[PDB]
């Protein structure tokens, strides 16, 4: 009487299955082409 | 029910998310530029 | 008979929750070279 | 009736984060050939 | 009277993550000239 | 198995 088998009680997974760490992005920037600004 | 739990609602075949941000990406092309002054002086 | 709830609970918590960043230090700059060429 | 079925959970293709999709291609930019040597 | 087997009232969708995209080549486009004119 | 396995 009770309860009738809760399956999975809909679902176990909570936090598990969420934000797993932070990334480090395509690519930060590539600056441009520095260098020598030859002159003089 | 006459069947706790039962059969349910099937589905879990994982929807194909996205995949993943670009990887390094470039506008295809060298970045020449002419050199300088050729005939010294 | 019963057969009680002792299901695990929690699959909402990971409905998809995705968390890694989208965009985020994109771009870059360092790039004169030599623009200062100067002469 | 009959207490219980869903022995299979209905189509769980994966139950879970089934692969992943194609990334995208990132454009294939080349080096910076910029100014060169002016022998002239 | 059958199991509960297989997973809450059926399975648990879900979605298959997403590969990182593709990589492919960063630089800079431009005319490598070994000289914009003789001097 | 009245009510549940002793857990929830």
């Amino acid at each position: 009487p009770g309860s009738q088998g809760a399956p999975g009680l809909q679902g176990a997974p909570g936090a598990p299955g969420s934000q797993g760490a932070p990334g480090l992005q395509g690519a930060p920037g590539a600056p441009g082409s520095q260098g020598a600004p030859g002159l003089q | 029910q006459g069947a706790p739990g039962l059969q349910g609602a099937p589905g879990a075949p994982g929807s194909q998310g996205a995949p993943g941000l670009q990887g390094a990406p470039g506008a295809p092309g060298s970045q020449g530029a002419p050199g300088l002054q050729g005939a010294p002086g």
